[PDB]
């Protein structure tokens, strides 16, 4: 028996398993796993900037002013908007938003507004203004959507109503205004006199009518009538003009888009908490450099990329092969 | 393995082998022991690290889920929508979890073929000097030392050197 | 020459062709085909359940009650309903539906209705309710749609038709309505009295008025009037309210959603035959282990997945080399 | 072949070797017979089994087409949804006919694999008791009876048994 | 030392670089690039036949007849459209098109029209219809849409204004017509004298009909009116009927499809050059024999296939191993 | 390389070999000199072109964009129809640049197997009539002229002709 060399391959007590074409659960001496499976549980703010959080309240119940949604009248800039699944607080006198998603998805790209005094309330100098409804009543009273105006009969008169904005602002005007469809003819008369009404609504590119409805309805929060809302983007130097001879919701406001960048609209029922993140879910925030991640595929900022799979395990060294 | 080597004619792996992936384990009058090979072991290192750079480089542009609403009349458009993301999803998915079953195979045979060819390196320097045991290893006609093994390992074994002591060695 | 001992592979008498990527065509001992190319013709039962046969009818003529689907008054659950590229049997006084394919997609998640009697033809004790039209004749008789009531004048009278419902039912319920608009006055004036009118439909989220429209069209199945049909799905324990001075074409009925599951409507001119099938497609039933197919793209049940190839055949074995 | 083994240094098949994919053809003074590889030939049912449930197992969440109709005012729509399915199809299309063909080309040399490993086996433990004819065979420079093939083909082969008896008759 | 033979492999002085899984910046002896990168920079004909270059007119300029687009008033046969991002020439009468993006999704299976005179000005004997306006002058005077027709006032007279069409061409036909929303009263009645009006079109399968808005809007081209345009596609034997008692921009012209097939509209605001191609992009004309191409993901005719990469490169050859 | 004759015991590659991928230089009394080989040129030539076929011919139902337009009241739709295109773009974008990484390096390591194959090819015809040197090249123990050469090349070396001539040489 002389001198030997012999050629051999590193093992160790790697327990590391991966998948492989022609066999399953193959012990390797080395394994990267590129899976991110974990999460903070937590809702954060997205690289230093809160998110919006909604509470109760609805898009509509913000935009519109929903009394129970006052901590939102002024609101400073986003990273995203957080909304339950399904808010108390929209729409608290009854009726529909027109386009409602539409106007959700534009907030996608929006990260802040500043709410501008568009048609202050004092300018309606022939019509009454202090007009609300006990579905939207505030200690005890009737009262009103923050962001608008109830034009109504003065001195049993309700002449024509003409109101107009042109957008010097410097951006794009998100600009909201309602029709309302009473229960009765009583309810048509004693609030604005005139019977065979409209409102109208003209840009240099939207021509918008409406004949207000009037139909016995289901009550909805105590009322059988209804408000319909519409909305539109106005754009820098274009001019919006209102005419009615009644049942106009006017607009006192309109929200300049004062900041644009990704954002978007997180539902969860959680609350902020005082965290910092990268990428957020509605399970929690990812913090990880794995290339992918299987917590959620609803995600925002800058995020690993998303799959289905429980397991993703690359072999980076060779089979562990026992002593 | 694909090669033959890992799991193969060399039947186990080395605990006692430390410091890289593949090697040497020497026995001679002055003693024995363990050593990895530098040149083979980075040369993997090298590929593997590029492997693993190159599958997630690939899924950088991978589809991304955006939130959007639909109303109760626009069901067909929700549903186009859903089958759309999903439809992705299990794209993606297949492409992940496929790439990686694929290279995972791949690599196990890489690591095979590596240590085949450095024991096919070790033998076409030897030649007829050594005998070749059939499990990895190879035994001396000659007294090979300590220097001796370092030249076998760095490449630099002299044939023509030992040829004579080792004819002779192994014809008596 | 001394004993000896080879190595060797096997080889048989396959004629087995694979592709590869180097080449194509290659002859292997063993090979297994993956994709299902078979199928029986037959439309057929999907797990012991039969698909609804609508015959000559679309899915308009069975819900509002053409007299051609009397057959279809009273249906059993289904499987998948098939119906006929362009079926007779529709909209027999002619005129249009609204959301009409929006209303298919409801029924591909639906499996069974129970039809209920939410508004009893002999409660509209004010207006005339016997009225039809040639256009749905039956033995040579004006006839009409027998889910739904024409309300005409009666005693030269037409006052306002109120109808309410409140879905009770336990699930959730499809009613339909329509609008007649005449071909000119004189049919506006004999049928109804009053002239500018309205149809007036209220929910709970649902605001939907039409005033009829008198105008000159051409005849379709005798008729230059129209009906426009209008549908929604009622919320239990939500209410529907309708409100007219003429035009309205009222439901006698709802279709509570008793059954809901995956389910579909299938374009085809066949029939259903005596058979049994796992896996239906619009040109017959697939019976496989198979995990591809290549029959159809839309089928319906436990289907492999469909591919486009004409081919896809694994290689088992080995390759097949000439003795 | 990417191992050279079949359609290679082994020319044929053999149609007489009935219960295998592998295996062995002997001849001695007793007779001759070819015999199954039961190891190696197991070993290659597995991996090929595992090959053929991987790959049905990851087109199970395909993408389905689901029919949806639209109105004549909705023909962008309408062709959204039939580029979106069409799409789909496409692309499952597509893995799968490629799927096959690169699994069907890794099977080949995977049996290939399989045959030169099974050979380089068996030369490595009959070392120069044996000729190598270079058509799969060898050779014996000792008499290798019934029970000495058997002892070749389940890998017990006692080579230092039969070493002075070989050594000799290969001298003379 | 003996006579002596040696394997070995190719080498030339080839620089080709190829990326594999383990290795980037491979240099093989030789390789297949298969990604085509460039283009001619020229709009082309497509097989011979020049696309439609609109200029600075619109899809809506076109087809009603815009007086600056009249180089467009009989086109042949077109291979795809040019339209420039912003085209200055479309609705020189302010107001909006409905369905506009449906109708420019038409075009793109629409390779030629016939444009057929199918209400002939003439024929409106009891109404005037040399109406125009300043804002489609010509010369300094008043004028209108070449396609289209103002019905007005005839001694202060607008009697019930109806117009029919059977479709007879033998192919589906375009047809475009349009509702006056005037600004005022005055306009109102100067042009129509009747107040309280309504445009009514009518096919088999359409029922659509418009009332006109009053209403106060800034000045689009000088005017506070608009013009809201409609079309339909009328189906072979099918009649087309309308009825006004003002308000209504009659079509005197229909566009028979003529030519079917693959199409489409480009955006660019180049010039069609003397030149041929097989596949057209909007940065020019690709000519490749070459599978893919990375030049721009929207072209038009027989084309290689669109990919991300700045680099698709195949090693055929071997490893470039220095001598 | 996987197959660890390519920049493997064969060093280098030949600038002098200039009509075939892989062949053979020559060298004995009457000469020396460069010769392709003409089989496993061919065999490796119609391999590769049939590889490039294929991954051409599987990238001709790819998805292509339709340009499309949508108005201000259809954000969500455009949106949509742009994720759905973007979707479709970015895999096949990396449908195209993997299959391509992939099927380069199986080129690579199909070429060195062929040169791997070609070298065990001469080896197991030559058997112990010529000294393997270790670098791709065999020294004859016997005169091996041109015809002998030729022989060699195309694969009809005759062992048993030169068996006792070569004998004797590697013996004395
Ligand atoms: C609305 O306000 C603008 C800004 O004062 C008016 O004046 C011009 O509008 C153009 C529109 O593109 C702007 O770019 C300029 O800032 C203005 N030009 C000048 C010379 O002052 C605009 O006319 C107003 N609209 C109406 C209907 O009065
Ligand atoms: C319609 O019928 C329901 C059931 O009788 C009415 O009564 C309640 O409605 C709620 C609605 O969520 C149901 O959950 C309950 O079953 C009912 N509660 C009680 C205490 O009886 C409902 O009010 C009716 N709607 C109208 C407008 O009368
Ligand atoms: C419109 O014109 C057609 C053609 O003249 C009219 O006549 C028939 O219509 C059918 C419709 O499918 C055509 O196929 C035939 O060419 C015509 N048949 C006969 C026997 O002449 C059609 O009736 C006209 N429409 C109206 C309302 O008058
Ligand atoms: C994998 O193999 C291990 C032993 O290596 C065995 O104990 C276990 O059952 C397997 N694990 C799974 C989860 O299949
Ligand atoms: C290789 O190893 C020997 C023995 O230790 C050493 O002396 C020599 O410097 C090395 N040579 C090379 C080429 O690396
Ligand atoms: C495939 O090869 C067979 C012989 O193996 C030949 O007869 C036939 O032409 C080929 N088949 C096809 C369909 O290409
Ligand atoms: C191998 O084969 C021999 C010869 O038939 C037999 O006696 C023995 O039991 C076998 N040994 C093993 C380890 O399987
Ligand atoms: C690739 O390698 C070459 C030498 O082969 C080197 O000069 C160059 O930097 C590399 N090229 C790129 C673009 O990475
Ligand atoms: C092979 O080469 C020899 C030597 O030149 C030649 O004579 C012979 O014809 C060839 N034989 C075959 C089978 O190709």
């Amino acid at each position: 028996p002389g001198d030997q060399i012999c050629i051999g391959y590193h093992a160790n007590n790697s327990t590391e398993k991966v998948d492989t074409i022609l066999e399953r659960n193959v012990t390797v001496t080395h394994a990267k796993d590129i899976l991110e499976k974990t999460h903070n549980g937590k809702l954060c703010k997205l690289n230093g900037i809160p998110p919006l959080e909604l509470g109760d309240c609805s898009i509509a119940g913000w935009l519109l002013g929903n009394p129970e949604c006052d901590r939102l009248l002024s609101v400073p800039e986003w990273s995203y908007i957080m909304e339950k699944e399904n808010p108390r607080d929209g729409l608290c006198y009854p009726g529909s938003f027109n386009d409602y998603e539409e106007l959700k998805h534009l907030l996608s790209s929006v990260k802040h507004f500043e709410k501008v005094k568009i048609l202050p309330k004092d300018r309606w100098t022939q019509h009454t203004t202090t007009g609300g409804s006990r579905a939207c009543a505030v200690s005890g009273n009737p009262s009103f959507f923050r962001n608008m105006v109830w034009l109504t009969e003065k001195g049993s008169n309700y002449p024509v109503a003409k109101g107009s904005y042109n957008n010097t602002s410097g951006e794009q005007m998100l600009i909201i205004w309602g029709v309302h469809h009473p229960n009765d003819e009583t309810e048509q008369r004693t609030l604005y006199q005139n019977v065979g009404t409209y409102v109208s609504v003209g840009t240099s590119t939207l021509n918008k009518r409406s004949t207000p409805e009037i139909a016995t309805r289901p009550k909805v929060n105590g009322q059988g009538g209804r408000m319909e809302f519409s909305w539109t983007l106005l754009d820098m130097w274009d001019t919006i003009n209102f005419e009615s001879t009644g049942n106009l919701i006017a607009p006192e406001y309109g929200f300049k888009i004062s900041k644009r960048g990704s954002s978007g609209i997180m539902k969860t029922e959680g609350t902020l908490e005082n965290c910092e993140t990268k990428c957020q879910t509605p399970l929690g925030a990812i913090n990880t450099t794995l290339p992918f991640h299987n917590v959620h595929p609803l995600t925002i900022g800058e995020c690993p990329k998303y799959v289905k799979s429980e397991k993703l395990v690359l072999a980076t060294g060779l089979r562990n092969v026992p002593q | 393995g694909l090669f033959g080597a890992i799991a193969g004619f060399i039947e186990g792996g080395w605990q006692g082998m430390v410091d890289g992936w593949y090697g040497y384990h020497h026995s001679n009058d002055q003693g024995s022991g363990y050593a990895a090979d530098k040149e083979s072991t980075q040369k993997a290192f090298d590929g593997i690290t590029n492997k693993v750079n190159s599958v997630i480089e690939k899924m950088n542009t991978q589809f991304e889920a955006v939130g959007k609403e639909f109303s109760n009349l626009e069901r067909r458009l929700e549903n186009l929508n859903k089958k759309m993301e999903d439809g992705f999803l299990d794209v993606w998915t297949y492409n992940a979890e496929l790439l990686v079953l694929m290279e995972n195979e791949h690599t196990l045979d890489f690591h095979d073929s590596n240590v085949k060819n450095l024991y096919d390196k070790v033998r076409m320097q030897l030649r007829d000097n050594v005998k070749e045991l059939g499990n990895g290893c190879f035994e001396f006609y000659h007294k090979c030392d300590d220097e001796c093994m370092n030249s076998v390992k760095n490449g630099t074994y002299d044939y023509p050197k030992y040829e004579e002591e080792s004819k002779l060695n192994r014809n008596e």
